[PDB]
């Protein structure tokens, strides 16, 4: 009846400290499509971030694309902060260059 | 180009 | 070479926050071309491809009306649905719908599909022969009745042979560009030890399109299916998709695992091992 959301957080192109670049926020897998994404910059909001249009996979389960311009340094930490019905509390995944 | 054709249920 | 035509439709309804909404979105093999949101500020079937622009007031305006007709029907199904699973007028329920053509290098049908669900389950499907329905359950019986009794099987089958098939072959020659172009992955494999006897070998493959990829790990010729971490094909934003597949091997043991990468973009398929 219920399907969790799959996260996965990555950039558009392999990332380059100080080099301008896509934070992405694949949300995949889950039922009802209802969801929340948010993409965070050292634990705030960033505000402005734009998906792409509701769409399913051929099990029927929904999927989207979370996205924003952004700049990778050696200290900014990034992460996707997740929250849908199957999820009691929000799901955080940190942005992991190397995933 | 999308299906013209009614679909009710 | 073989090319899809595919339209996703989501109604939902939400009780106490007006009508159910209905998107519908339309796709040439993994590259979309066309929305349409009730949700919008003035909902209208919208380009979301270059290739798509070209097409005159007669095409927007009669596929815009198409879609105002179709949110209407499912808004309708929505409430049919309820009252064939005995449901309550406060929940939320979902109907998806997809369907479309497949052709074959020489743009002749391959295969036609219709099929439907009910909060995320099959709820009728149109049969290959495109004559038949497969309803899941009693409820879907009665909607194959009122789609027998309408030949509505005659009516999808007109239109996954003759529209589906000649405009999505239109589609195909006007974004001959990048329909008709397959970019294969980028490919590199990354070693991370886990412990003093264990290591993480990853295989990468980024920028390519179509998403169809087979990334397999072998250990000695032999497929490492049960122990490969495969993760799902992921949209890069730009087109392109990204996949990666990680196998845990034992420390020193690193040169008996090859990753091997099949795409459509690539003449022969790769294979590929940790180069330290």
């Amino acid at each position: 009846i219920q399907r969790t959301p799959k996260i996965q957080v990555y950039s558009r192109h392999p990332a380059e400290n100080g080099k301008s670049n896509f934070l992405n926020c694949y949300v995949s897998g889950f039922h009802p499509s209802d969801i929340e994404v948010d993409l965070l910059k050292n634990g705030e909001r960033i505000e402005k971030v734009e998906h792409s249009d509701l769409s399913f996979s051929k099990d029927w389960s929904f999927y989207l694309l979370y996205y924003t311009e952004f700049t990778p340094t050696e200290k900014d930490e990034y992460a996707c902060r997740v929250n849908h019905v199957t999820l009691s509390q929000p799901k955080i995944v940190k942005w992991d260059r190397d995933m | 180009l999308s299906s013209p054709v009614t679909k009710s249920f | 070479g073989s090319h899809s035509m595919r339209y996703f439709y989501t109604a939902m309804s939400r009780p106490g926050r007006g009508e159910p909404r209905f998107i519908a979105v339309g796709y040439v093999d993994d590259t979309q071309f066309v929305r349409f949101d009730s949700d919008a500020a003035s909902p209208r079937m919208a380009p979301r491809a270059p290739w798509i622009e070209q097409e005159g007031p007669e095409y927007w305006d009669g596929e815009t009306r198409n879609m105002k007709a179709s949110a209407q029907t499912y808004r309708e199904n929505l409430r049919n649905a309820r009252g064939y699973y005995n449901q309550s007028e406060a929940g939320s329920h979902i109907i998806q719908v997809m369907y479309g053509c497949d052709v074959g290098p020489d743009g002749r049908l391959l295969r036609g599909h219709d099929q439907s669900a009910y909060d995320g389950k099959d709820y009728i499907a149109l049969n290959e022969d495109l004559s038949s329905w497969t309803a899941a359950d009693t409820a879907a019986q009665i909607t194959q009745r009122k789609w027998e009794a309408a030949r509505v099987a005659e009516q999808l089958r007109a239109y996954l042979e003759g529209l589906c098939v000649e405009w999505l072959r239109r589609y195909l020659e006007n974004g001959k560009e990048t329909l008709q172009r397959a970019d294969p992955p980028k490919t590199h494999v990354t070693h991370h030890p886990i412990s003093d006897h264990e290591a993480t070998l990853r295989c990468w493959a980024l920028g390519f399109y179509p998403a169809e990829i087979t990334l397999t790990w072998q250990r000695d010729g032999e497929d490492q299916t049960q122990d490969t971490e495969l993760v799902e094909t992921r949209p890069a934003g730009d087109r392109t998709f990204q996949k990666w597949a990680a196998v845990v091997v034992p420390s020193g043991e690193e040169q008996r695992y090859t990753c091997h990468v099949q795409h459509e973009g690539l003449p022969k398929p790769l294979t590929l091992r940790w180069e330290p």
